[PDB]
């Protein structure tokens, strides 16, 4: 297929390992999620906007949506983290250890 | 699989309209009036062959009529039309609310010395119905042979034969 | 939690497990999916405690990162499929994706590792709803893009759940997480059996959900989280260790019981297939959930552990607590065997 | 579980987003309208067993116009023997490919 | 298996040709144990409230005993219907496709060689 | 590594033991590298030289299994003239199960995986002779 | 090189998401997210979605103008980490754009390569419509769409975020 | 329900006109008889081509020239 | 092309108001003079420590509301439609679900700060 789906794809890989390598920082990773749904944003709607199936237009719009609707859950549960602790760092999270 | 079959170039010849997007803007609507019929069977022919290659002659009939439109307006008609092309041709998005003398030079001109109605507001939009004598495709999309559907169900539904039968269930 | 907003958060958990069900279309598969997750987010921290903060958070990572996987298999099917049916996947990468993606959502191993993190840190009703409710969306998609569901990754995933089912709730005297290590070897079955006969998967996840949504309420209604206040229930209400002897001793598989019927029926559509190593494996690997089973019977009902004094307290109290289709459900999940051909209505 | 709910109530919850060969807003069709419709009407009812291999072929013509896949590659190798010939000296570009050549309408 | 079947008729517990069939009688001992299923449930909700356990709530065990007798007749229609369906698009499988099963010719037993595996 | 496999058993047993030694030395070294890959990932070890002394340690241990496995029953296969017999895979497993030993430096350890890597390798070679499945695929 | 200028700009998206992938602060990963997202609205912008783009862009901007806030606040050490404080992120910085040059290299001089999917090598102009779409942008009519024919989809994700708002301030409380 | 309207203008005005505005903006479209010319405004703006019809011979409705009588007209645009 | 001729001509020269801003004047470095400014005193302290924000259910809530403005967005282009009863249902539904989002917030005190 075409050469930008080579880079978005690559895109989407470096920020799944990015997430799925955590660096003792809450934040650092949330961003990567959302950075998930950037290259998830871009892909599709190269696809979409590249085949002219112009009804599923909305479909990114949709997807963006839901990015931001889980990112604000994340901030809603970042600081929770960060009011029982006082730095957001996931190694403090580790008493369902037992 | 195949090789694709285009027309030569000697096939494709034909005397272009040589005038710009403004020349066609600003004579449009008696264009739509006075070239509908040709036009509306190579539509037709466009839109029923969903092939381009089998739709060239009828699209010279289109390139024949076009240019007897202008030809008509450039023996009668050439100086007030000139100057409402050139109003048109000015603006940015070719506004036809920013001509309306000139608009109306040309149309009391095309009225009064060749008998041309311009199209109200609704009518170049509406669909017509077109008197050809080519065959209607039998096949535009070149397919083939849908495969045989899966046999449906028929008769009446008896009871299971010895009920369940799974390992020991007598019923 | 106020019980308007309760009420209206459920619901919303029931909304997305049902626009998972009933809809046609990828897009809202996953919307079915993020809107389950993010309801059930506050039914996680209905308590406020750093336990169910820190289960809500790795439930959130979980399950975003499964999303995450979904929509990109969705996206590649869309790619080398140009339409959104929600139907087979027209492309391996994105099958295995989605085959991941739903495997993380079950907690399935080797994704396994925030099931017993999350069911300890959160209420015993909540592991219910985590337990039961959430086995419900990803099992429709799995049953419904089977076409295209690689042979070797679900057999891989489900006998790596039963093992490692089997081995994690050996080590445990918490009672979620012997619930949620019992949930790995159980969803291993279920996925096991889904390429050869789907209805065998949709009789276990039934049969399992009866027997777990049993076991909780039992939980609930004792007010036991552990083993060892789980055994002070026979000085206080001496039904209810009959009652966990007999659902335990349904659920590790051991006729006549109901929960012999999902396990038999799998091994009897695995050997048609002429598959014998892989059932046999994995029943000699259910004897470990069995093995852990039997120790909480050990622990309630066939023995009397020493209780406390203030035990004597609570003889003057009875139950005010809903134990809501609790009689139904120990039926259901006990003598149900002699019905086993009704799982005929499931196909 | 594909409780069927929007044949059951007859509801478009989500049918009209489906496929690319839908009812588009003013008419618009997409790019592979025609080959999704021959693979559609092709394997309509006969199943997926069936439809893998029975409609094998309006689903390798809609998956190349798609993706392009074999076009691209067609392309590579006319573009790449055209810049060895014009490396070895052996081929000269036409007027009509290099823009003196008075183009058409 | 037959999830397609179930495709053109959607969500339909008991369709129109479900009622070709007979349906269980009352005294379906599948149906009674379903009826002892839901006494066993009505036993149980005493026992655990800690009321008298056979005679405590006659009125609600009996609701016990009615709801799952009125469940199970249900139930027992679609696993009698879906058996029957099953039944039915077995034998028009095997009709339809004559080739795929050959009649066999049963030899005798005075033709049929068999190893004599002697036990001593 | 679905080819290491098939590298393995695609040579005729009692035949060319250099290279049946090989192919098994590299699929015991591919299940040490994905033991040592998840023993690295959720044992944090202490530095990066103690994790490649772990990964290096795990991949030898289980190179020399495959290896000892590989050549003790191809050199069986030679020596007994019977190259479809699960008695040498027997003989196999249990020279394996003495590797894992001498690697874990105990007897018990070493007798133990004699028995069940013996039974495991002949369960293997009956399964390559009468054609079992463990994943199979579904045909009802 | 001016036709691989969607190429180009997803070199550069690439860059960005190595550049907040390696995490060295939120901080910089807020900076490498708005590069990346900035670029990829001209990666996006360039197929016809000036609409799509743009509102990736300013989503995006308010989000993280969001994470800043909440990474100055909650997520904050003494010594941030900018780029190559850390060994780890410096080293995973220059992997990730090593590997990524390296898959330029290999694509411009080979124009096929291959990781999982094939993929060709040629500026991505090549599979744009030879045709005009009128008096309307596409991506416009069907993004309008959503409010004739999308209702469900408008049900479902207006639902969707007031129980986000509800959730939320159900977690955020403590008590 | 007056003396609660003049409480409520008397404290928080800025939402009895949010109300206010919101209210006739839900109820008034329904009340308009001008909502029905919005629809055929925006059904008879021809952005498509329209694509004309093969003629069979019975057609009595559809012309054969957009300045032929028959067909649909828009003079409720030009008055209106 | 222009749009990019422009910002590369924007970002020049105000990247070239800055090297002739740096290079320029004459530089006297000494070490207090660059010191941070805490109105003459030594600051107490880095800048780099928690700074507890009192508006952060405003900020999440907001990372929500500004998803309505890529939903609501549309209605310039949505009010062209031939389904338009239906459009102005969705249009209303969604303004009104939004407004019930704020009313909610309000209520339960969310647009207050903490402490
Ligand atoms: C029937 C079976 C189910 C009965 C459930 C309720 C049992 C109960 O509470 O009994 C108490 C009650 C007597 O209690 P009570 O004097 O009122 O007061 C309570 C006592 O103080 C009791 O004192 P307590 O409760 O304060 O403490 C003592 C403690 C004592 O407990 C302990 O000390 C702890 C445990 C001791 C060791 C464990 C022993 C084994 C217990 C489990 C059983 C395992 C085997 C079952 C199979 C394997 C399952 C693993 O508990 C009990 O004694 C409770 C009694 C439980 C006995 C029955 C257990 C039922 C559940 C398990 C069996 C059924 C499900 C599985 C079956 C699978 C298929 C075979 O017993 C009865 O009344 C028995 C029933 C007799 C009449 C039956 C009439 C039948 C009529 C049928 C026809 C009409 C209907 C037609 C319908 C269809 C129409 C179409
Ligand atoms: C369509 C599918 C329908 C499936 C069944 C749906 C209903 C049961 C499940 C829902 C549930 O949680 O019900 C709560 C449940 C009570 O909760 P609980 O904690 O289990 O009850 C403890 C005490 O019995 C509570 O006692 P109480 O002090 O509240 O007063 C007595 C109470 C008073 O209630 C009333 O008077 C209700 C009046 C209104 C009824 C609705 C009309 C409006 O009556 C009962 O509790 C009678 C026993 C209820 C049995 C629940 C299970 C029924 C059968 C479930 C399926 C079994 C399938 C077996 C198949 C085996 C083979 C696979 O039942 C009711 O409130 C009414 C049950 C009505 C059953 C109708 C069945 C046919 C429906 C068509
Ligand atoms: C050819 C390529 C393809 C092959 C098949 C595919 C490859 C995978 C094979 C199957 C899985 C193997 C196990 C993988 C995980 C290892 C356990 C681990 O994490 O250990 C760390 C850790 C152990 O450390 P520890 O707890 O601190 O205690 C260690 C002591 O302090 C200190 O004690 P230590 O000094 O003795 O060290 C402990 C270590 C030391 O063990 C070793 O160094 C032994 C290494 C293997 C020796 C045997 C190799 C035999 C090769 C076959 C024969 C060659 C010829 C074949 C010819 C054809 C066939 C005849 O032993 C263990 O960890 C024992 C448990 C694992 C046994 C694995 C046996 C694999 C046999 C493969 C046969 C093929 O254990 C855990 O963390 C356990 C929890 C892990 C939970 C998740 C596990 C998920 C595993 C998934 C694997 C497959 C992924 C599938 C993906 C696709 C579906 C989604
Ligand atoms: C497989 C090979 C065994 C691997 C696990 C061994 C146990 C863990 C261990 O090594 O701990 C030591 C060490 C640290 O543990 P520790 O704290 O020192 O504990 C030992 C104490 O120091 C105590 O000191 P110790 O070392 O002297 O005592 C340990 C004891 C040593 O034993 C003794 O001292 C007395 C026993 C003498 C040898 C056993 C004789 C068995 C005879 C056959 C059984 C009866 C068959 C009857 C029928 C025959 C005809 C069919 O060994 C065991 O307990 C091992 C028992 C057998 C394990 C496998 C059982 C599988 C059962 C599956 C269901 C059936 O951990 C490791 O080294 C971890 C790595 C182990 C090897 C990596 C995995 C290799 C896997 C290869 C492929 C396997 C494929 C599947 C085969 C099995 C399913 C078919
Ligand atoms: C004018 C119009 C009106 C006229 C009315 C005329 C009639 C008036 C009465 C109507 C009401 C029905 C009365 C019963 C009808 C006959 C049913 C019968 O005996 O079937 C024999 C049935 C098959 O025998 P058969 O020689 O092939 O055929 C004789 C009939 O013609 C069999 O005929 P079939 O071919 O039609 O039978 C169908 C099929 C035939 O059976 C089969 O296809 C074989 C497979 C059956 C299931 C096997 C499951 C094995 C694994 C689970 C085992 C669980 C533990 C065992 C029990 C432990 C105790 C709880 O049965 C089933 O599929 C149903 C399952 C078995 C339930 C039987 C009905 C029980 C009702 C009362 C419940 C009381 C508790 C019963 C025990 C609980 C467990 C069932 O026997 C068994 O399966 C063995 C178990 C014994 C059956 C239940 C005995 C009923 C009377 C119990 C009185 C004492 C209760 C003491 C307290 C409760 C226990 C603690
Ligand atoms: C054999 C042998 O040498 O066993 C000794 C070994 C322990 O040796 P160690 O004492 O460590 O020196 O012992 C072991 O490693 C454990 C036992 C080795 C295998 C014994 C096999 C036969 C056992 C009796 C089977 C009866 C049936
Ligand atoms: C208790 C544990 C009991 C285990 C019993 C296993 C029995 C063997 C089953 C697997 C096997 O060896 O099957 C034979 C097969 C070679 O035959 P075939 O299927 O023709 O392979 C060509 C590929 N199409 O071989 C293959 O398909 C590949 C080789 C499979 C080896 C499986 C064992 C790996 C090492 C131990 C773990």
């Amino acid at each position: 297929m075409s050469l930008v789906y080579m880079n978005i794809m690559m895109a989407f890989t470096v920020s799944l390992t990015g997430l799925l390598m955590y660096r003792s920082h809450l934040m650092s990773s949330l961003l990567c999620l959302e950075g998930m749904m950037l290259s998830l944003f871009i892909l599709a709607t190269l696809m979409i906007l590249n085949s002219h199936f112009t009804l599923a237009s909305m479909m990114p719009i949709i997807l963006l949506v839901f990015a931001a609707c889980e990112a604000a859950l994340g901030l809603s549960l970042l600081v929770m983290v960060s009011n029982t602790y006082g730095t957001d760092y996931v190694q403090n999270l580790n008493l369902l250890q037992c | 699989p195949g090789i694709v079959e285009l027309p030569s170039l000697e096939d494709l010849k034909v005397q272009e309209v040589k005038v710009s997007s403004s020349v066609l803007k600003a004579a449009a609507h008696h264009y739509g009036a006075q070239c509908d019929k040709p036009n509306k069977e190579f539509m037709l022919c466009r839109w029923e062959e969903k092939d381009p290659r089998r739709c060239l002659e009828e699209g010279k009939l289109v390139n024949q009529c076009a240019l007897e439109f202008f030809r008509q307006i450039k023996r009668h008609c050439a100086e007030p039309f000139t100057e409402y092309w050139t109003c048109i041709d000015y603006s940015g998005l070719q506004l036809f609310r920013r001509c309306r003398k000139e608009q109306a030079q040309f149309d009391k001109c095309v009225l009064d010395k060749l008998g041309w109605v311009r199209p109200d507001l609704g009518e170049l939009s509406k669909v017509t119905k077109v008197k050809t004598d080519r065959p209607l495709p039998e096949n535009p999309y070149h397919s083939r042979a849908r495969p045989e559907p899966n046999p449906e169900v028929e008769g009446d539904l008896k009871p299971a034969r010895h009920g369940s039968r799974l390992f020991f269930w007598t019923m | 939690m106020n019980p308007i907003i309760l009420i209206i958060i459920l619901m919303t958990v029931m909304l997305g497990t049902i626009i998972v069900m009933i809809s046609t279309h990828w897009l809202l598969i996953w919307i079915g999916f993020e809107m389950n997750m993010l309801a059930i987010i506050p039914i996680m921290m209905k308590k406020h405690n750093p336990r169910a903060t820190e289960a809500s958070t790795k439930y959130f990572l979980t399950q975003s990162t499964a999303s995450m996987l979904l929509m990109m298999a969705i996206i590649i099917n869309l790619m080398f499929s140009g339409q959104w049916t929600v139907m087979k996947l027209f492309n391996p990468m994105a099958s295995m994706l989605m085959t991941m993606a739903l495997a993380m959502k079950l907690g399935m191993a080797p994704f396994h590792f925030w099931v017993p993190e999350v069911t300890q840190g959160i209420p015993l009703s909540s592991g219910l709803i985590l337990l039961t409710w959430q086995k419900l969306a990803p099992m429709s998609v799995l049953y419904q893009i089977l076409p295209s569901i690689n042979l070797d990754l679900i057999l891989t995933l489900s006998i790596l759940s039963i093992t490692i089912g089997g081995w994690g709730g050996l080590n445990q005297t918490q009672l979620r997480k012997i619930m949620a290590y019992s949930s790995i070897a159980h969803m291993g079955w279920m996925t096991a059996v889904l390429l050869y006969n789907p209805t065998m998967t949709l009789l276990n996840l039934i049969i399992y959900i009866i027997m777990t949504s049993t076991m909780f309420t039992l939980f609930m209604a004792n007010s036991t989280t552990t083993t060892l206040s789980l055994s002070h229930t026979w000085n206080k209400a001496p039904i209810m260790t009959i009652l966990v002897l007999i659902t335990l001793l349904s659920m590790g598989g051991l006729p006549p019981l109901s929960g012999f019927m999902p396990k038999w029926m799998i091994i009897q559509e695995m050997t048609k297939n002429d598959s014998i190593i892989l059932p046999t494996l994995m029943a000699i690997t259910a004897l470990l959930n069995l093995y852990f089973y039997m120790r909480l019977t050990y622990s309630t009902a066939l023995t009397m552990f020493p209780s406390t004094n203030n035990m004597k307290m609570k003889w003057q109290f009875p139950t005010t607590k809903r134990m809501t289709l609790l009689p139904t459900m120990t039926v259901l999940s006990t003598m149900l065997l002699p019905l086993t051909p009704i799982l005929s209505i499931l196909e | 579980p594909f409780f069927d709910v929007q044949k059951k109530l007859g509801v478009d919850l989500d049918h009209w987003m489906t496929i690319q060969s839908a009812e588009q807003p003013h008419r618009i069709p997409a790019r592979c309208h025609a080959f999704e419709k021959e693979w559609i009407e092709c394997a309509h009812g006969i199943g997926s067993i069936r439809a893998e291999k029975e409609c094998k072929i309006e689903f390798e013509d809609f998956r190349e116009c798609l993706l392009r896949q074999k076009t691209m590659k067609r392309l590579n190798a006319i573009k790449r023997q055209r810049d060895k010939l014009i490396k070895e000296g052996k081929y000269t570009p036409p007027p009509h490919h290099s823009g003196q050549e008075d183009l058409r309408p | 298996m037959m999830t397609g079947r179930q495709a053109r008729a959607p969500l339909q517990f008991l369709p129109d040709e479900a009622r070709s069939l007979p349906p269980p009688k009352l005294t379906d001992p599948r149906l009674a144990y379903i009826g002892f299923l839901g006494y066993c449930s009505g036993l149980i909700d005493n026992a655990i409230r800690r009321r008298p356990v056979l005679s405590a709530g006659l009125h609600r065990q009996f609701l016990y005993i009615t709801s799952f007798v009125f469940v199970g007749y249900y139930l027992l229609k679609r696993q009698d219907y879906m058996y029957a369906v099953r039944d039915h698009d077995m034998f028009s499988y095997i009709k339809s496709h004559p080739e795929d099963f050959p009649e066999k010719d049963k030899k005798t037993y005075r033709e049929v060689f068999e190893e004599f595996h002697p036990v001593r | 590594a679905k080819t290491l496999l098939h590298q393995y058993w695609d040579i005729p047993e009692g035949t060319e033991c250099h290279r049946k030694t090989y192919a098994a030395t590299s699929i015991g070294g591919a299940s040490g590298l994905v033991v040592s890959a998840y023993s690295v990932a959720l044992k944090t070890p202490t530095s990066f030289l103690e994790g490649v002394a772990r990964t290096g340690r795990y991949t030898f241990t289980a190179a020399a299994i495959g290896a000892i496995f590989g050549l003790t029953s191809c050199i069986s296969a030679q020596v007994r003239e019977k190259p479809d017999d699960p008695l040498n895979y027997l003989i196999g497993g249990c020279a394996g199960g003495l590797t894992l030993g001498a690697r874990t430096r105990s007897y018990g350890i070493g007798a133990a995986a004699c028995a069940y890597m013996g039974l495991t390798a002949a369960l293997v070679k009956m399964g390559q002779l009468e054609g079992w499945k463990v994943f199979a695929e579904p045909k009802v | 090189m001016m036709t691989y200028i969607v190429f180009i700009l997803s070199i550069i998206f690439v860059m960005g998401f190595v550049g907040f992938s390696s995490k060295p602060s939120p901080i910089y990963g807020g900076l490498g997210l708005i590069v990346s997202g900035g670029v990829g609205c001209g990666i996006v912008l360039n197929f016809g979605g000036s609409f799509l783009g743009l509102m990736v862009f300013l989503i995006y901007l308010g989000g993280m103008m969001v994470v800043f806030g909440y990474t100055t606040a909650m997520a904050t050490e003494q010594y941030p980490e900018v780029w190559v404080s850390n060994k780890v992120v410096l080293g995973t910085f220059i992997t990730g754009l090593l590997m990524e040059f390296l898959m330029v290299y290999y694509v411009l001089k080979d124009k096929e390569v291959e990781i999982v999917f094939k993929f060709n090598g040629m500026g991505d102009w090549v599979i744009y419509d030879t045709g005009d779409s009128g008096f309307f942008s596409e991506e416009a009519m069907g993004i309008a769409a959503l409010y004739s024919y999308g209702t469900w989809l408008v049900i479902v994700t207006g639902w969707s975020l007031l129980i986000g708002v509800v959730v939320i301030m159900e977690i955020t409380r403590g008590n | 329900v007056a003396a609660f309207l003049k409480n409520v203008w008397a404290k928080e005005p800025v939402l009895v006109a949010s109300f206010a505005i919101a209210g006739l903006a839900v109820i008034l479209p329904t009340l308009s008889p001008y909502t029905k010319y919005s629809l055929m405004i925006n059904r008879a703006t021809p952005y498509n081509y329209p694509v004309p019809l093969r003629d069979d011979g019975n057609m009595p409705d559809v012309p054969s020239h957009p300045q032929d009588p028959q067909g649909p007209s828009l003079e409720w645009l030009k008055r209106l | 092309m222009n749009l990019m001729i422009t910002l590369l001509t924007n970002f020049t020269l105000a990247t070239l108001l800055v090297t002739i801003a740096f290079w320029l004047p004459q530089l006297n470095v000494y070490s207090e003079k660059t010191s941070p400014y805490e109105c003459g005193f030594d600051p107490m302290g880095s800048a780099r420590l928690p700074f507890s924000m009192k508006f952060f259910l405003v900020a999440i809530t907001f990372l929500l509301f500004d998803l309505e403005i890529a939903l609501l967005l549309p209605l310039p282009w949505a009010s062209q439609t031939t389904n338009l009863n239906t459009m102005l249902t969705m249009a209303l539904l969604l303004i009104f679900l939004l407004a019930v989002s704020l009313a909610y917030e309000w209520t339960q005190k969310g647009l207050e700060w903490t402490e």
